[PDB]
């Protein structure tokens, strides 16, 4: 036995190409649409939730991710591919900086983390790319609110707001139009259901929607009291009646 | 570990990997050694393709090893530095455990091994370098030039050149150096040294370094002024 | 591609045969052996004439007992030299002795088959390893990249070696002295050689009991050169 | 807390004549005040001519033992059936005591043969590989007792000849096989009265050029 | 154990007694503590015999394969330093070694003293072993550089003499050896027994010993 | 080994080392030099345990001449006793530390001024215009803290140094066999034959 | 085996090439242009983004020049994911030499060590190398200001003005034109600024499309100062030089 | 053709072709015959020559005082399974104090041969060996193919030309297994055996090599003038 693929798969084309990383975004542009808005005071992720079929529970599938208590992911392309980054990412905010310094660690460090795993499948021996793009929304004290992209090649850009995936040219081209710089949450809400509705094609309710923000502390979800400096997560899931509910003021 | 065989024989008895490292070799600036009566000369091209170069900083055609021993090359810049070191390690290693410095037939030995040995082991391709090496042993006053080659072959010269359009500064060397009579001062041997780099570099301007070595680790580099007067000198007595 | 250690249909090792293509085109390496000692001699082929031809070493002490000529890429000799070298002072670390030339071959081609996916591909040079012991007197081997090792009265490896070993073939007896030898050498390698022949381009060697291994002075060998075109004068 | 060494006692001796060589031993094993065997030999012809004793902690020279007739055989193989000299087996087990020079073989060690010369030759290790020929050499528990008296009948130390009063020494002449072996009995059955662990027999390998011959002789038992 | 060594005008001087002890027992009393490396090299032997005589064979045969490969005798500073490094390596382990490189080189007659507890020293004059103390005291009142060899090799004989007599666990036989650029000499095995009446005798010494 | 001494005055640094190599109770030498030149600008004394010492510094001198080949540039006094002190300080918790006391004297070419560092073998670095290792520092330091200026001359810090070893020699039981002593300027490292 | 599906990334061409280098050097001409400009009070790098959006948040964005330590910074060509393994590397030299030596490394000393990172990519390994091309801008008390570039093959080389990426012969011709040997660093920015323009692929020349970093002396008294410039403070020194 | 790049490939037909590349190198080699009876075994061995000048290439390996074999084909490969055979002998001479049985010699062969057909990397044994010896249960004659095929057997031959031998013993069977009790009969049978193999050349002084074990009989080799009773 032993791993004798000790040599990269992924290697540049007289044209100067690297193959396997754009067979990887092809991958990610056949993948289900999922996007992201920036708001003054909040961010929010949404994508399709396509179930493969309808005696499928769902509920259990989850394309909306927390990473930290005020970072969260979601991403198109390959969802096993998406599980274990999530899995390593987690973990890698543990070993690489809170058992270090004491405190989770900002948006920025955190995908930094993640793009370098996704960089090392692509250069290390015996791997493929991950098959996946990853949007990742955050607060922290100092930053502020933040939305990364990050590609199967490692790279990662800051947005206001983006959109990956089957119509992500059509939903770029929408979110240019509605976003500004004043925006409140609840408007970023709302510009995100309506950009989300263009690129689903059957049923569009809070059950077939996976939907969730980065935005106020909640000391309810918390579990305890007793310090007042710990406030609660920033990230926070919508549930299936409160999309519903925003989409009868759609 | 990467363990592949990329150093292999064809079915001529040719090892292509090896041969396509004196390619590299070929396209390289050109290199040359002149030894005189009492020392040792090192010329080598700097191609004008490249202006607006910082020569202060941009490194050098010519390294010392130790004080006494001076490398120069031809081939791959990225693949000398790693040979360099490795010489320089070495020759400190010696000092340390025998309490002499190396003797530069000694040096040679060993970064011909180093190259050799990345001929037949796995996972490595050979180095794209042929090498210079020159220098005065301690407390002799005769002087050294020694040549090695990706193969990891090496042999003493009494003049010798490497890299692109080294066959033609060969020839030239080959009909103007005389075995019986070398270069008995420094300006004759120089001298010779920027004639032969003549026939090949194009402008005599900053296209030419010379390093002369001397007994006792009395190495220096010429400037772009000194070297000048050379090549003014030898087109003067050219034309007639 | 293909692997380094592959069979060819008619059971040879790719890799070992090719390295024997090599070892056709190095310099001529001629070795006899005689009851008053063992010869060695080479051609050294200058690839240009300001190349100091002094430094061209391709006949080799292991031991005082024993020497060594080599043909092909002689850059592949310095590790199998080296290891020769220890192996012969290492016996006589352990065993307060001279070491067996036989022994001291196998344990030379012993390295030759350690290559596969250890190196990364067999040698490619031949030696000719010439000693004396106490036990099987003068003796001469031809140690191969295949592992393989002859004894052999008469040998020669190298470019002109199929048509020097037959010009072995007719003078070679068990009766030649040292002397007869040396000039048997010279002889066959003026004949096979492209460039004349002279003390600067060929260099002889040989091992004897009482003096052991010795590379002879370009001026002693000049000598011999001079002998030699002399009696082939005389008829 | 665990102790690998042990003491099985033991005395043994070796002797050089002119074309033969003696190597003696008592065929005692013990352990404290207590007796293992009466009979456990010792001294082994380990081939080419070569024999073996080494002893002190048993276990420690069966396994050193064991390991040179190892050697023995892997020099034939390796030298085409080529004759180990003493010499050269000397050096070796050097190098089989020194290799364990951080956990040594607790065991005084002697070997017996001929030269290339055709001469008797006795060689000597002490427990981590230092060697030396030597004419005459005992080791063990009596080598102390034994010795001095071979100094004395075997190199004529401290003898003179009657007549100039120390100025002129006895002539060193060679001893015959028959004077070394009375020698040997003599020195054996002295250190069984003085020595509690040297007893019940005495085991004498002779070696010469027609090859390696045994001789036993009875000790006191108690 | 009682060796000395020293460089003087036409070599250097190399002597030892031929004692071996194990506690007050004398197990042997012809040893060799002069080991020959190289035909210009010796070295010599004082404390665990077995380490001694492992280690300097070792370097003898790291001294030949240097030979080999460099077409050149090794220096005696070389050497001394290969020896240095290779007990240095198991310093604290338990290693008894102490001796003394003696050789003709390039630089001329060389002379260093190496250790296990880690020492290398060049010098001119060197002593080691139990009895070195007493060996000292004849060699610095009689030493010059301008000796001629019959009176330095008496000289290396008596000191050792004088260690052999006063220190119980020196005496047996003194070696000899005389290093020239032309290599080393050996000059005799001489019984301490019959030396020392015969050095009583004609020099005057010893006087309160009877005989 | 014994005493090892150091003072930096206005333009050099002067060091001062024993003489002697003792074994048990025989004297094997008295010119020892127990110092390695690491740069021409740089020099270093040294004390500890047999053969720790003499390595250590070996150690650190090849190291310096490597550092100096390669990029064709002499360290600053500052850089190489940082070095140095890593060595140390990476030793002290190792299997087997080196049992080794340095005096680091330099001549800064680019400032201009002598500098003194003092390093122990657990890797503790101080600056100092003068210093001592071992039981040296008990006999002299009084006399130093007496007399000791920093615009002192070479020929005044020497005069200063001969009255610390005559001080050592009348209350020290040890005979160490009197110091060689050399001087660190910007002309480079020099010894003073006569002492 | 495995040896089938084995591309063999380090080996020569018949003419004495390395493959996947020169392979990766075609992937950086594709990259966004970074012109280096060193002058006699200071050195600058200019760099331009790649096609980007007005979703963009750029004031958060780094994707060209990046901070190696106080004294040294570098502007990327090629691939950032495999430029950031490599910075990150850099930095962490740079504390290593700190920590050892108690000053801050030479600008070359860090420069030959990512450089021979690269070199052996290209020798062992059987590993793609890194798709990257940088400018190192740095200062040093022994050379003062210095510009060098380094590339796939693990070659670096010294410059007074330097361009890697896009249409560097086009902007090296434009820069060997214009550039003197006494000139200062505010006429270093504009040529810079001005080079850019005439080489860019891009319609016109704007704020959100550069990135701009100086390294001065203008420090208070004898120090250095990096400045990596904001996006309102290249929108002024756009207009000051007159390009928009 | 395309499945015989590496011995990790079995062919559509189920056969390993780098394992019969190996196989094919056992043919070019020189003859060698085996043969016993029930008192002694008997190797007999055509050595070969490069040339005039040359000595003749040693068949013949002693692996113990009760063991040992010929080989044909790659002698250097004869050489590693040999000293592993030298090796497994040793260890239960040593561990305990057990003269190793042929059978087990030859199963431990089969066994480390396999090892080098199944995996990637490595290439199968080259040679092809006759191992005979004297143990508890009387003689033993065995044969070995790198495949990792080892049989046990009355007499055999392997090598060039190794048809026309085993022919004869084929035939001799009833004769030669009744040799008891006289060893120089039963190497005539050998070497009229391999006589049955030979053409143009005959054997000669240093071109024979014989080797015999039996039951008050170490393993000894023949060669030189030795055999020269035998010619
Ligand atoms: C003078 C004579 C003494 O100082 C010299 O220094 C000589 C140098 C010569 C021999 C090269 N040194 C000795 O004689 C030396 C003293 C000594 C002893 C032990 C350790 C260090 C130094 N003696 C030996 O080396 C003897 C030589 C024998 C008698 C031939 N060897 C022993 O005593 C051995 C070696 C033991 C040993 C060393 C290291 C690790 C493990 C073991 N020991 C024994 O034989 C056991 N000994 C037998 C006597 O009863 C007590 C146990
Ligand atoms: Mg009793």
């Amino acid at each position: 036995m032993t791993d004798r693929y000790s040599f990269s798969l992924t290697t540049f084309s007289p044209s100067g190409k690297l193959g396997q990383i754009d067979y990887a975004l092809t991958a990610v542009k056949q993948g289900v649409t999922s996007l992201g808005i920036k708001a003054t005071n909040g961010v929010v992720i949404a994508t399709e939730k396509k179930s493969s079929s309808p005696l499928a529970m769902s509920e259990t599938l989850s394309k909306v991710s927390l990473l930290t208590p005020d970072i969260g992911a979601v991403y198109s392309g390959m969802g096993p591919d998406y599980r274990v980054l999530v899995d390593k990412s987690r973990k890698v905010a543990h070993t690489s900086y809170k058992r270090i310094y004491g405190e989770y660690p900002p948006t920025k460090l955190l995908v930094s983390e993640v793009a370098k795993i996704m960089q090392e499948a692509t250069q290390s021996g015996g791997v493929r790319p991950f098959g996946v793009s990853l949007l990742i929304a955050g607060h922290d004290e100092f930053n502020g609110f933040s939305l990364y992209q990050v590609d199967p090649s490692g790279s990662y850009f800051p947005w206001k707001a983006t959109a990956i995936g089957k119509g992500s040219v059509a939903a770029k081209t929408f979110l240019e139009k509605r976003w500004n710089d004043e925006l409140e949450l609840e408007d970023a809400i709302h510009i995100a259901l309506l950009t989300l509705k263009e690129s689903v094609e059957g049923e569009f309710n809070g059950d077939t929607i996976e939907l969730a923000i980065i935005g106020d502390e909640n000391p309810d979800l918390l579990g305890y009291t007793g310090i007042p400096t710990d406030k609660g997560p920033r990230f926070r899931k919508l549930t299936s009646q409160e999309i519903n509910d925003r989409l009868e003021a759609l | 570990g990467y363990d592949r065989a990329l150093s292999i024989f064809s079915p001529d008895g040719h090892i292509f990997q090896v041969e396509y490292a004196l390619e590299a070799v070929k396209r390289g600036t050109c290199a040359v050694g002149v030894k005189g009566k009492n020392c040792v000369v090192l010329g080598c091209e700097r191609r004008s393709t490249l202006k607006l170069q910082d020569t202060r900083i941009t490194p050098s055609k010519v390294s010392k090893i130790d004080s006494h021993v001076v490398l120069s090359f031809s081939g791959l810049n990225a693949d000398s530095r790693i040979l360099i070191e490795k010489a320089r390690v070495e020759a400190q290693s010696h000092r340390l455990t025998l309490e002499d410095p190396v003797t530069v037939e000694y040096l040679t030995r060993y970064v011909a091994g180093v190259q050799q040995r990345y001929t037949q082991s796995g996972g490595v391709r050979p180095f794209g370098v042929s090498t210079l090496i020159a220098g005065f042993d301690p407390r002799d006053d005769e002087p050294k030039l020694y040549q090695t080659e990706p193969s990891g072959i090496y042999s003493s010269w009494s003049a010798q050149t490497i890299g692109r359009n080294s066959k033609t500064v060969r020839e030239f060397l080959e009909k103007n150096y005389d075995r019986k009579e070398p270069p008995a001062t420094v300006e004759e041997c120089v001298k010779l040294t920027v004639r032969s780099l003549l026939e090949v570099v194009q402008t005599g301007a900053k296209n030419i370094e010379i390093t002369v070595v001397k007994p006792d680790s009395d190495i220096v580099a010429l400037s772009s002024e000194e070297i000048n007067q050379y090549v003014t000198q030898i087109e003067q007595e050219k034309q007639e | 591609d293909r692997g380094v250690s592959t069979f060819s249909p008619e059971g040879r090792l790719f890799q070992v045969e090719y390295s024997l293509e090599a070892i056709k085109l190095g310099s001529t390496a001629i070795g006899i052996a005689t009851k008053e000692g063992v010869v060695l001699g080479v051609e050294k082929r200058a690839t240009s004439p300001l190349l100091e031809s002094d430094s061209i070493e391709k006949i080799v002490e292991i031991d005082r007992h024993i020497g060594c000529a080599m043909s092909g890429l002689t850059a592949d000799a310095r590790s199998m030299i080296e290891h020769a070298r220890t192996a012969a002072v290492t016996h006589n670390l352990y065993y307060d002795e001279d070491i067996n030339v036989e022994s001291l071959t196998q344990s030379v081609c012993d390295l030759a088959l350690r290559f596969g996916e250890l190196m990364s591909r067999p040698f490619g040079v031949a030696l000719l390893i010439a000693g004396h012991d106490a036990d099987d007197g003068y003796q001469l081997f031809h140690a191969e990249p295949s592992g393989t090792f002859y004894r052999y009265n008469a040998k020669a490896i190298g470019s002109g070696s199929e048509g020097a070993q037959a010009e072995l073939l007719n003078e070679w007896h068990s009766s030649l002295t040292l002397k007869e030898a040396e000039l048997l050498v010279l002889k066959i390698l003026k004949q096979v050689m492209e460039e004349k022949l002279d003390e600067n381009n060929a260099q002889l060697s040989c091992i004897t009991k009482q003096d052991g291994f010795k590379i002879y002075d370009n001026e002693k060998t000049a000598e011999l050169i001079k002998e030699l075109k002399e009696k082939e004068a005389a008829e | 807390q665990f102790n690998p060494y042990g003491d099985n006692g033991g005395t043994i001796l070796g002797i050089a004549g002119e074309d033969f060589a003696v190597l003696a031993g008592d065929t005692r094993n013990i352990t404290d005040y207590s007796i293992n065997s009466r009979y456990e030999p010792k001294v082994f012809d380990c081939g080419d001519n070569i024999v073996m004793s080494a002893n002190g902690f048993a276990a420690d020279g069966d396994a050193l033992v064991k390991r040179f007739k190892n050697s023995v055989k892997w020099y034939h193989f390796d030298h085409n059936d080529k004759k180990l000299s003493i010499n050269s087996a000397a050096r070796n087990i050097q190098h089989l005591l020194y290799s364990r020079r951080f956990f040594p073989y607790y065991v005084y060690n002697i070997i017996a043969g001929l030269d290339e010369d055709g001469k008797g030759a006795v060689y000597s290790f002490d427990p981590v590989g230092s060697y030396q020929r030597e004419q005459c050499r005992a080791g063990g528990a009596a080598a102390s007792l034994i010795m001095p008296f071979l100094d004395n009948q075997v190199n004529f130390k401290n003898q003179y000849e009657p007549g100039t009063n120390g100025k002129v020494k006895k002539p060193l002449k060679y001893l015959s096989v028959e004077e070394v072996i009375k020698l040997v009995r003599d020195s054996f059955t002295s250190a069984t009265e003085r020595h509690i662990q040297v007893g019940d027999g005495l085991e004498i390998l002779i070696v010469t050029k027609d090859g390696v011959r045994k001789e036993f002789y009875e000790l006191k038992r108690d | 154990t009682t060796t000395l060594a020293f460089k003087f005008r036409h070599g250097v001087i190399v002597a030892a007694d031929s004692r071996a002890t194990a506690g007050a027992y004398i197990a042997s009393q012809t040893v060799k503590k002069v080991i020959e490396i190289n035909p210009y090299l010796l070295g010599t032997m004082a404390g665990g015999a077995a380490d001694c005589s492992f280690w300097e064979r070792l370097l003898a045969r790291q001294c030949r394969i240097y030979e080999l490969r460099n077409k050149e005798r090794i220096s005696v500073a070389a050497a001394s330093k290969l020896l240095a490094n290779m007990v240095y390596q198991y310093k604290g382990m338990g290693l008894s070694m102490g001796t003394m490189i003696c050789g003709w080189d390039k630089r001329g007659p060389g002379l260093y003293y190496v250790d296990s507890e880690g020492n290398r020293i060049s010098g001119a004059t060197f002593s080691v072993g139990s009895g070195s103390v007493y060996a000292y005291g004849v060699l610095d009142s009689n030493y010059k550089w301008d000796l001629s060899v019959e009176d330095a090799l008496y000289l290396g004989k008596r000191s050792i003499l004088a260690a052999a007599h006063r220190d119980a666990y020196s005496g047996g036989s003194v070696n000899l050896y005389h290093v020239t650029e032309d290599g080393w000499i050996y000059h005799g095995n001489h019984d301490v027994g019959e030396l020392f009446w015969k050095v009583k005798e004609e020099e005057g010494s010893f006087n309160n010993v009877i005989g | 080994m014994d005493i090892i001494l150091g003072i930096r005055v206005q333009d050099s640094v002067i060091l001062a080392s024993s003489k002697a190599v003792t074994r048990g109770i025989s004297v094997l030498k008295d010119s020892d030099d127990k110092t390695r030149q690491l740069s021409p600008h740089t020099l270093m004394s040294f004390a500890g345990e047999a053969g720790d010492t003499v390595q250590f510094a070996e150690y650190i001198q090849a190291n310096i001449q490597l550092y100096s080949i390669r990029e064709d540039y002499e360290l600053s006094p500052q850089a190489v006793s940082s070095f140095v002190r890593q060595e140390l300080a990476k030793s002290i918790r190792s299997r087997r530390p080196y049992q080794v006391n340095v005096l680091i004297g330099g001549y800064d070419k680019k400032k201009n001024k002598p500098e003194l560092y003092q390093i122990d073998y657990l890797g503790t670095k101080v600056e100092l215009p003068y210093g001592a290792h071992g039981y040296s520092g008990f006999y002299t330091f009084s006399l130093l803290d007496h007399h000791y200026r920093p615009d002192m001359t070479t020929e005044e810090g020497l005069d200063l140094l001969k009255l610390c070893v005559q001080e050592l020699e009348k209350r020290m039981p040890m005979d160490f066999k009197g110091v060689i002593v050399k001087i660190v300027d910007k002309d480079g490292i020099r010894q003073v034959d006569d002492f | 085996g495995s040896r089938r599906y084995d591309s063999r990334t380090t080996i020569f061409s018949p003419e004495g090439r390395l493959y996947q280098v020169e392979y990766a050097l075609e992937s950086i001409s594709h990259a966004g242009t970074a012109i280096g400009i060193m002058a006699s009070d200071g050195i600058v790098l200019a760099a331009e983004r790649k096609v980007t959006s007005t979703l963009l948040e750029q004031d958060t964005s780094t994707e060209k020049l990046y901070k190696l330590n106080d004294k040294i910074a570098v502007a990327v060509a090629g691939l950032t994911a495999d430029a950031e393994i490599l910075i990150n590397t850099a930095r962490i030299h740079a504390q290593n030499y700190l920590k050892t030596y108690n000053e801050d490394i030479p600008v070359e000393i860090l420069v030959r060590r990512l450089s021979d990172i690269k070199q052996g990519y290209t020798q062992h390994g059987g590993l793609r190398p890194f798709g990257v091309s940088f400018i190192y801008a740095g200062y040093d008390d022994r050379y003062g200001y210095q510009l060098y570039t380094s590339n796939p093959s693990g070659n670096y080389t010294g410059w007074k003005a330097i361009s890697v990426g896009a249409n560097t012969s086009a902007a090296q011709t434009l820069l060997q034109m214009d550039y003197k040997d006494d000139m200062k660093v505010d006429d270093a920015i504009e040529l810079a600024l001005k080079t850019l323009s005439k080489t860019t692929d891009s319609s016109a020349l704007t704020y959100d499309r550069l990135e701009f970093a100086t390294i001065r002396k203008g420090a208070n008294d004898g120090e250095v100062y990096q400045k990596i410039f904001k996006p309102q403070e290249i929108k002024d020194i756009l207009v000051k030089t007159g390009i928009t | 053709n395309n499945y015989d790049g590496d011995t990790v490939t079995f062919s559509p037909t189920g056969r390993l072709f780098q394992v019969e590349y190996a196989l094919e190198a056992i043919k070019q080699g020189s003859v060698t015959v085996g043969l016993r009876s029930n008192t002694h075994a008997v190797l007999v061995a055509l050595k070969r020559n490069a040339d005039e000048l040359s000595s003749y290439q040693k068949k013949i390996i002693k692996c113990d005082e009760h063991m040992g074999l010929s080989l044909a084909g790659l002698a250097p490969d004869a050489r590693v399974l040999s000293n592993y055979l030298r090796q497994q002998c040793n260890y239960s001479s040593l561990v305990f104090n057990r003269k190793l049985a042929v059978e087990r010699a030859g199963h431990l062969l089969c066994d480390k041969a396999q090892k080098n057909t199944q995996s990637y990397g490595g290439r199968p044994y080259g040679v092809g060996l006759l191992i005979i010896g004297y143990d508890k249960s009387g003689a033993h004659l065995l044969e070995f193919q790198p495949s990792g095929n080892v049989t046990e057997l009355y007499g055999t031959a392997i090598g060039a030309r190794s048809q026309g031998a085993k022919t004869y013993l084929e035939r001799t069977l009833d004769t030669f297994i009744k040799i008891d009790g006289n060893p120089d009969e039963l190497i005539k049978a050998g070497v009229e055996a391999i006589s049955q193999s030979l053409r143009d050349e005959s054997l000669t002084v240093d071109n024979l090599s014989i080797a015999i074990v039996g039951k008050d009989t170490p393993f000894t080799i023949y060669d030189g003038e030795a055999v020269a009773k035998y010619i």
